[PDB]
């Protein structure tokens, strides 16, 4: 028996980056009593290291029109997007932004007053027509961190309760509506059962799936597992954004400027290998041509290193004064990350993912959908948001800026969602006294876990495996040897051995659950990509290379049959995963197209990717 | 910042576009991602 605390709230909120904290603060403002359950302190969420930008089409550098960003949006989801969220989203951003200033986010300003903006992502004015717009706005060199100060600082006045270190292990579902979450207090053990009329899901992404990726150790796609376990869908898992130039070991992406600067990319054989793949443009090759020939490089043998898993980024050739004024810095974090000095060494670089566009499915407002004979359906009781979610506002490819827009617009959408459906103090819908008990089960097998493989050996298994089947170079054969790989590892998770036995501070305990949810993503993300036969935005095949819409928009639409459902990709993935034995099932959802008005921002019909 | 610090401005106002309160530094994106210190932030 497990220490078992009830409690009870208006809303829960799982997680505390820019999404969780956004849709926690306005429930509290709005007066719901409101729990935020987070694992990680909250101004230690990923959405922290986001410095960059935020897009939103305010025209304060010249005229826009949030409808232009609509359009870079749909366009940039290679028609995956579903085309109401984005309008929702490209139409409130002026609103969240300005929001966010008088929440006291220092957005940088020009000297006319106004928030400043940057062009930024391709980014264009007049439905790509009209050259490059400027709506990226950011604060000083800490976008992120301030959104999180504001919006964490912000809610305390209005009694936010903080479950800090708290692990969510599951959904409280009864009967198909959420009743809330089962947590882990980390520091001692017990267990909570925090009951809410509503539950919101912002659990960030699952980069670490993969063995090089942007996010700390922590990314581990436990919202998404927590939606696996309940039996409903997960989405377009398969869709993951990379970019070529990740420091080996670390994940820290290095500016294509050092490319520009001079830098040239170099194998085990010395030879600049660009020259081969991209003859005119060479190292300045576009960075999925750059990604790709990495990879190549890799997979035919000529990677560096003990394990030859990765190639080399050369700058020792430039003068160290061009270095210290072109590319001020890449001295320091070159050693800080690599331990390598730049005016001697190269700098180990390899494929890195970034970002997950894939993740719980929702509609515009938040809510979290299953599909049900064909029909897309609301969870009561359930909605998602951030990087976990999938809206889907980036479908098969996200435009730089809009990562931190869509967690203050899908994290307010919640929030609104949720007050004009409910009232504080409304009735919490009770839990069976059981309600939980197959978390526990699982905790208390991991916790006296006695096989033989370790955790931390598994999880690189299952990293290597990724990187090396479901990365940026996907072909029928490598993604099915990798879906074998992987569906072998899930079986190895009844073998695993724990150490810590303990009850205080049991962080092994948390990395296996950890792993547990790891592998769940794993399974989706591969098994989806060896079924998806198209190739659209960020996922790349090398067997099936044209985008398979209902129609060929190559040619004129007058006189093509229309293809069957069935019969084209132009559809979301849905799967799911019986966690008992590791079968995968996927099935497909409609992209959605239509807007939320037609004749206030008109439905974008899809078009050949231009490149 | 520590051993090659990003140039702060005076007043926080680039003395080129005039923005305050903005990046430090070189423009973070001369070479079309954000960059700081030679690492992409985002792109
Ligand atoms: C990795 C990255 C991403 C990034 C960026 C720089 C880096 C290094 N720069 C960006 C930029 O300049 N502009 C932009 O538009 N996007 C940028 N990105 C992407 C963006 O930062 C991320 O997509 C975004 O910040 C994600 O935010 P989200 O709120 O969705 O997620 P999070 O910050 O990772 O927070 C997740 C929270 O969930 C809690 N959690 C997770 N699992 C659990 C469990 N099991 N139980 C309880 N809580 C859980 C975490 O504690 C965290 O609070
Ligand atoms: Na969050
Ligand atoms: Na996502």
């Amino acid at each position: 028996q497990y220490p078992v605390v009830d409690h009870e709230f208006d809303a829960v909120v799982v997680g505390a980056g820019g999404a969780g904290l956004r849709a926690a603060f306005g429930l509290s403002e709005a007066g719901f009593n409101t729990a935020c359950v987070t694992k990680l302190f909250p101004t230690r969420s990923h959405t922290v290291a986001a410095q960059g930008g935020i897009n939103a089409a305010l025209g304060n550098m010249e005229e826009d029109n949030w409808r232009w960003h609509f359009y870079d949006t749909v366009k940039g989801s290679d028609w995956l997007g579903d085309q109401d969220a984005i309008h929702y989203m490209t139409e409130q951003a002026p609103a969240a932004v300005v929001e966010l200033e008088n929440y006291g986010m220092p957005f940088s300003r020009t000297e006319d007053g106004k928030i400043y903006q940057r062009a930024f992502g391709g980014q264009s004015l007049k439905f790509g027509k009209g050259g490059q717009a400027h709506r990226c706005c950011c604060v000083a060199d800490r976008t992120g961190h301030s959104l999180l100060h504001t919006l964490y600082g912000r809610s305390l006045r209005y009694d936010t309760s903080y479950f800090v270190e708290y692990f969510a292990l599951d959904l409280l579902m009864e009967n198909g509506e959420c009743r809330g979450v089962i947590a882990l207090c980390i520091e001692d053990g017990s267990i909570h059962r925090i009951r809410a009329k509503n539950t919101v899901v912002a659990t960030g992404g699952y980069g670490r799936t993969y063995f090089s990726c942007t996010s700390a150790h922590t990314s581990t796609g436990d919202g998404t597992a927590m939606i696996t376990r309940a039996g409903l869908p997960c989405q377009d898992l398969e869709f993951v954004q990379f970019h070529p130039t990740g420091i080996y070991g670390a994940g820290c992406l290095i500016t294509e400027g050092c490319r520009g600067e001079g830098g040239i990319l170099i194998n085990s054989q010395g030879e600049r290998f660009m020259e081969r793949y991209a003859p005119v443009a060479k190292d300045l090759a576009s960075r999925d041509v750059v990604s790709r020939s990495m990879t190549l490089e890799i997979r035919e043998g000529r990677g560096c290193g003990p394990e030859k898993d990765h190639v080399y980024l050369q700058l020792h050739h430039l003068p160290p004064e061009q270095l210290a004024t072109r590319l001020p810095g890449i001295s320091e974090t070159a050693m800080i990350f690599a331990g390598v000095d730049v005016t001697k060494e190269p700098i180990p670089v390899l494929p890195t993912v970034h970002y997950n566009m894939g993740g719980i499915p929702t509609n515009y407002k938040g809510q979290v959908l299953r599909h049900v004979n064909g029909q897309d359906q609301i969870v009561p009781g359930l909605y998602a948001c951030g990087e976990a979610a999938c809206a889907s506002v980036h479908g098969a490819n996200r435009l730089g800026a809009n990562s931190l827009l869509d967690l203050v617009v899908f994290g307010r959408a919640c929030a609104l969602s949720i007050e004009e459906s409910c009232r504080p103090g409304d009735k919490v819908p009770p839990i069976k006294p059981n309600a939980g008990e197959e978390s526990v089960m699982n905790l208390d097998k991991l916790r006296f876990a006695d096989g033989s493989i370790r955790t931390s050996e598994l999880r690189l298994s299952m990293q290597k495996s990724m990187q090396n089947h479901a990365a940026v170079f996907r072909v029928g054969s490598v993604l099915q040897e990798g879906c074998g790989k992987i569906s072998k590892l899930y079986g190895d998770l009844k073998h695993l051995k724990t150490f810590d036995r303990g009850m205080v501070w049991n962080t092994d305990l948390v990395e296996t659950l950890e792993l547990q949810n790891l592998m769940l993503c794993a399974l989706q993300t591969i098994y989806g990509a060896e079924a998806r036969k198209e190739s659209r935005g960020a996922h790349a095949r090398e067997d099936y290379k044209v985008r398979i819409d209902e129609y060929d928009y190559s040619k004129p639409i007058q006189g093509q049959q229309k293809k069957p459902f069935e019969e084209h990709w132009r559809k979301h993935t849905l799967s799911y995963v019986d966690v008992g034995t590791g079968k995968v099932t996927l099935e497909y959802r409609p992209v959605i197209d239509k807007t939320l008005n037609e004749a206030d921002c008109a439905t974008v019909p899809p078009a050949i990717r231009s490149y | 910042l520590e051993k090659e610090p990003l140039e702060k401005f005076p007043d926080d106002v680039n003395p080129v576009t005039k923005e305050k309160g903005g990046p430090r530094g070189p423009e973070p994106t001369r070479y079309g991602d954000w960059e700081r210190k030679g690492r992409c932030i985002d792109f």
